[PDB]
RNA sequence: GAGAAUGUCGGGGAGCCGAGGUUGUGAAUUGCUUUCAAAAAUUUUGAAAAGCAAUUCACAAUAAGGAUUAUUCCGUUGUGAAAACAUUCAAGGCGGGGCAACUCGCCUU
DNA sequence: AGACAAAACGACGCGTCGTTTTGTCTCGGCTCCCCGACATTCTC
């Protein structure tokens, strides 16, 4: 059953149970994503409210004004995805770190600025696993 | 309810008959008893001294009596100095007026009086400058 | 560029030393080329500077002329401990350290009133500074001063080229070929030439005349940039951008306060003396709790069922505070609570009494009350009266905080009183503390910095309330750490004194001028061509 | 020597963390009054003391208000009183007590709301409460 | 043991150069940390943005400046106005120059350092006027 | 006292100080046979 | 000594998240103390309030503060008087990836 | 002489600088960049 039929029937059977922090402290985002939607698409049926686009779409504008790609992304979707995929459990992904790649000593580029100098751009060093460093790392062994 | 000032502008409008009005206003602003900055009765005697020619005993006599019956003096601030420099970087006013806003300000005074200071404006949330005579 | 290197440790000894090199080519060279015929260096993990300083300093005494070349310049000669301690001992460094040093062991003896901390002999016929073996973990003579780094610098300098060589080359395979060396560094193989004739009394005289500079780190505001991501409208079209923000908003960089945060609380059973209030924070109930931390204990029924069951333990704590102690007491509470039924108890309120602050002023912010953080007593003012007296205070973080955003001055310059300010002191800081006879008030003239002025020089290590300790600029570790158990120490229980280390034990705060010296520990005070400057700038 | 977190700067990092961290909770919960009070699911007594205009979804300034403890001229009451009295009538038929805490319905309701109809204003608390408790949740994911 | 004051002379002085001998003995007068006024400053400023048209910010970082390192600058004493009054009866002197000795001697200074105010005339038996630049 | 009351009368000055060596501003003067209102507990007589 | 290649052991920096703890609000229960407050023999019982609590739940905040409506942030780092910075930073084009936002390469100044 | 000045006075609380003693936020997962040291091979 889901975790909050759970903790209630523990609650239930010692209503001296210590939820927060001693029944349940950590679980899979897994079982709270499957009871919020379990519970969100069985209110569904019954408040209209959950199925009136209108308002789905007013949450739509309300939330991206100036974001009109996304807003055409979730015009197709429904309050379900709004709730779980997009507000609670959206999860950003890592920060870029090619950025902090660092760079050949041979090659460079050119450029000048808006303030009339001339200052050059780096180039980004090669990853590893690119077949092309291969081709030049196993030539190397050959001649060695 | 609020630590109310005035400067020099108000003093003189009193002084003069030559404007009933004005000096009305300014005498029914010095009956609440209004703070008021040294600076302001350095320059409040410099302008007697000096516009009016005034001897310097009658001048004196006024002084004292302004100040222990009419005005209350505020001490001199120590930090008079840096903080005026620090309201120098985001208003352009007379340097002799930052100073005036500057004492005022670090003696805790919510209204100040005056006419050559752009009234209605504030003074680094903490003061602001009000025409009385309008 | 920041974190180029290993960790931040290192990262700052490089700069420091960059920072102190260009301070003494100026000073002492003014910048012109080749003022440095040659730089010797050492370090004494580490090793991480021994090659990285010695590339970068090597573009200072490189030779253009083709004869110089590689990763580090020849004129570059790093040594070994071996030549710096066989040169101490030799040329008599480690007997003027000694000297130097054993005052502070007379006055160790003086004050455990014994004879073990100096040891006679009779091939110097004198007495050398020693510890007790109980006192021995890991006493090092050297370690516990700051000029020793000065000293080996010295020692270091003077050691040239051919010293090294024969010092880490001395296998010859041919007792000629190095005799050379030899007669020319060694008097005749027992002890080697003194660089001149005049060279220990001169270490001497510096050595003893030598005041310490602390790096200080008073940055308690500074300004901060903020980008952010925004939807900006532009030719028509609305595109995702970063605007930097709008007004004015600081960054603090001192920890505001402890973590650790209280609530007060009103006792009518205690007394609360003025200028102080009741905190309370929630606390283990655990094997630590006797009577009067028990009497510490917020609620009295919980005092009293708490006592109750002490006293049934036999008045053993550890017994009745145990897991399974608590466990007992709280499936039996009735039994101590007069037969009255009552919840467990686990976790207490103890209260203290004390000064602790509101962390802010909105919402909710205004009933938490937290302690001042580690290391953020960082201005001490002291003011005078017009009669003479001298006033105390320690101004907390937050008011330096609002009066440097305000534009004004850390410490106000008068206080309630009227008093005008001396000055205000901050850790590292270097003040003199005059003799009871000198008449410090206009002095100035701090030329004539000899060894008795320079033995009254005080470095501020703390503050709190109206008190602020002291340590002579010259100790960087105690001879003896203080213990509860033995009740002694170099310099009590805090390990500084509010008072000076000698005889008369006058208080240093009530004399005391304070200094400013620069990073090569040179006094700076005004002077003529000082006041003709400083407007002249604006001239 | 040995190394444990010897920098300042990985306490300030360790802080800038944690201030992220409660930020974005707080963006989240935020995004959830826009929506809600869109759907017309806050009570007026909450709703009415939420900014919408100015400050998008924040409380207004000095005020601390529960979805649950409506307060009438200075007394507090529980708003969702029949979902207490089933959630008494469970605990009853198991027989443990007749006296418990009101802020227990959450969980009687969250058990309700996989199979029943719960008006709307029970709904919007569920999904606050989710928003508090998101759980574990690893971002690559690769199922092992 | 004597309280050295000083004027706006000696600043003044100071910081021109068209006078080298009179800048010099001024520098050397400012070495000893001789007492000031608030006064004193306040015709600093004024001499500053009149004669010498400097603009306000580095006027005050200088101010600021010499308050801090060179000169001691000493309280407003509150009795300033009617002991000013008291040398008006005796002394014939500007009344600029009166309140300057009025805080001077208020403050406990003995000695006083100016061009003009008749040098080497002892002001009530307790305060002295020296012209040192002689 | 009567003693620094007389000096302060010769140098021209106020009779008492007009600020302590607190330098909290001087309220007022009291002298034998002065008259003073002495305000209810719930007045608050600021600028009465 | 330098370069490149392959493995081993470390350190630093940045990032995406989780669970407590603490302080405060509200509530359920049960206590200690005091005062009102009646009954009874200075003492015992009863109603109410306040102070301090304990067990459990929901909630508010979690460096004071300042932006912003992007599904963005700045606030415990270094430098140093500029209260100014550093830690994001050009233009194009030719492409791969997705529901697309967005992400990842190649080429010329 | 009588009525002001001020010293006692019995009160508690306070406060005393001098010194020592006490207290002080905690763990969990994972990704991805950079550098350093020691190993081996080849070339200038
Ligand atoms: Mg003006
Ligand atoms: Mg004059």
């Amino acid at each position: 059953k889901t975790v909050g039929t759970y903790i209630y029937e523990t609650l239930l059977q010692n209503p001296k149970q210590k939820i927060k922090g001693k029944l349940v402290r950590t679980i899979e985002r897994k079982f709270y994503k499957e009871e919020l939607r379990q519970i969100l698409e069985k209110q569904k049926e019954f408040h209209q409210e959950l199925q009136s686009d209108d308002l789905y779409n007013d949450c739509i504008r309300e939330l991206y004004r100036n974001n009109e790609v996304h807003q055409l992304t979730l015009r197709k979707k429904d309050f379900v995805h709004l709730f779980m995929e997009d507000i609670i459990f959206y999860q950003r992904p890592l920060r870029s770190q090619k950025s902090s790649v660092s760079n050949c000593t041979l090659e460079f580029r050119k450029y000048k600025g808006e303030n009339g100098a001339e200052h050059t751009q780096y180039l980004k060093a090669i990853p590893k696993s690119n077949p092309y460093y291969q081709e030049f790392r196993l030539w190397q062994w050959i001649f060695n | 309810l609020d630590k109310i000032a005035i400067d020099t502008n108000i003093l003189l409008y009193a002084y003069d008959n030559r404007d009933l009005d004005k000096q009305d206003r300014a005498v029914e602003i010095l009956l609440k008893k209004p703070f008021v900055t040294q600076l302001v009765v350095f320059e409040f005697i410099k302008v007697l001294e000096r516009r009016f020619k005034m001897d310097k005993k009658e001048i004196t006599k006024l002084t004292i009596k302004l100040l222990k019956e009419v005005i209350i003096p505020l001490s001199l601030h120590r930090d008079i100095y840096n903080y005026s420099q620090f309201l120098l970087q985001r208003y352009n006013f007379g340097l002799s007026d930052i100073l005036v806003l500057s004492d005022s300000i670090l003696n805790n005074c919510t209204i100040l009086l005056s006419e050559d200071m752009c009234n209605g404006m504030i003074v680094d949330k903490k003061l602001k400058i009000v025409n009385p005579f309008l | 560029k920041q974190h180029s290197l290993r960790n931040p440790i290192v990262e700052q000894v490089i700069t420091e030393t960059l920072r102190v090199v260009k301070d003494i080519w100026l000073k002492y060279g003014n910048g012109t080329k080749d003022f440095f015929n040659e730089i010797h260096i050492e370090l004494g993990d580490t090793r991480y500077i021994s090659k990285y300083i010695s590339g970068i300093l090597s573009n200072i005494v490189r030779v253009e002329d083709g004869s110089d070349e590689g990763v580090n310049s020849k004129n570059i000669v790093p040594g070994n401990g071996k030549i710096t301690t066989q040169l101490k001992q030799d040329w008599g460094l480690n007997d003027v350290w000694n000297d130097l040093i054993l005052p502070r062991f007379e006055r160790m003896n003086q004050l455990t009133n014994s004879k073990d901390f100096t040891a006679w002999n009779e091939n110097h016929q004198k007495f050398l500074p020693t510890v007790p073996i109980e006192f021995s973990k890991g006493f090092s003579k050297k370690r516990i001063d700051h000029r020793h780094h000065a000293l080996d610098a010295l020692v270091i300098a003077c050691a040239t080229t051919d010293h090294v060589n024969l010092l880490n080359n001395q296998s010859a395979k041919s007792d000629t070929k190095r005799y050379d060396l030899k007669k020319k560094l060694m008097k005749f193989p027992k002890q080697f030439l003194k660089p001149w004739e005049k060279f220990t009394v001169d270490a001497k005289h510096n050595l003893e005349s030598i005041i310490v500079s602390f790096k200080q780190n008073l940055r308690v505001i500074n300004k901060a940039t903020n980008y952010y991501e925004k939807y900006v409208e532009k030719d028509g079209t609305k595109n995702k951008e970063r605007v930097e923000q709008a007004g004015t908003n600081w960054a603090i960089r001192k920890p505001m306060h402890k973590d650790t945060v209280s609530g007060k609380v009103d006792l009518p059973w205690v007394k609360v003396p003025k200028g102080k209030i009741l905190t309370a924070t929630r606390k283990s109930l655990d094997s630590s709790f006797d009577l009067k931390s028990i009497g510490s204990i917020t609620d009295t029924g919980i005092q009293k069922i708490l006592k109750n069951y002490l006293a049934f333990k036999d008045g053993n704590p550890e017994l009745a505070f145990s897991p399974e102690g608590i466990d007992d007491l709280n499936k039996n509470i009735e039994k101590y609570n007069d037969g009255k039924p009552h919840q467990p108890i686990n976790k207490v309120r103890v209260f203290e009494l004390g000064s602790k602050f509101q962390v802010g002023q909105t919402g909710n912010k205004k009933g938490k009350y937290v302690e001042a953080a580690k290391g953020t007593n960082l201005f001490f003012a002291v003011y005078e009266d017009e009669k003479g007296k001298r006033s105390y205070e320690t101004i907390p973080l937050n008011e330096v905080i609002e009066r440097q955003k305000q534009g004004l001055t850390s410490v106000p310059l008068e206080n309630e009183k009227g008093s005008r300010l001396l000055f205000d002191l901050s850790p590292n800081d270097l003040v003199y503390v005059p003799e009871i006879d000198e008449n410090i008030d206009s002095n100035f003239v701090f030329s004539n910095l000899n060894k008795e002025k320079i033995s009254r020089i005080y470095k501020v290590e703390k503050t709190s309330g109206t008190e602020c300790y002291f340590v002579r600029q010259d100790i960087a570790y105690l001879i003896k750490q203080y213990d509860a158990k033995t009740k002694i120490g170099e310099l009590e229980s805090q390990n500084k004194l509010q008072v000076t280390m000698t005889d008369d034990r006058i208080r240093i705060t009530d004399t005391c001028v304070k200094i400013n010296c620069d990073r090569l520990g040179n006094i700076n005070f005004i002077t003529k061509e000082k006041i003709k400057q400083i407007f002249n700038e604006f001239r | 020597g040995k190394g444990n977190s010897v920098s300042q700067t990985a306490e300030r990092t360790k802080y800038r963390s944690v201030r992220r961290l409660r930020e974005r909770f707080l963006l989240r919960r935020e995004r959830l009054h826009r929506v809600l009070y869109i759907l017309n699911f806050l009570p007026e007594h909450y709703a009415s003391q939420i900014d919408f205009e100015k400050r998008l979804g924040k409380f207004k300034v000095e005020t601390e208000p529960k979805l649950v403890w409506k307060n009438t001229d200075g007394q507090f009451s529980f708003l969702f009183q029949n979902s207490f009295n089933e959630m008494l009538e469970d605990f009853k038929a198991a027989g443990q007590e007749l006296k418990i805490p009101y802020d227990w319905t959450i969980y009687h309701l969250r058990k309700k709301a996989i199979s029943q109809k719960i008006e709307k204003e029970e709904l919007a608390w569920i999904l606050l409460n989710f928003n508090h408790k998101r759980g574990y949740y690893q971002l690559r994911g690769e199922d092992f």
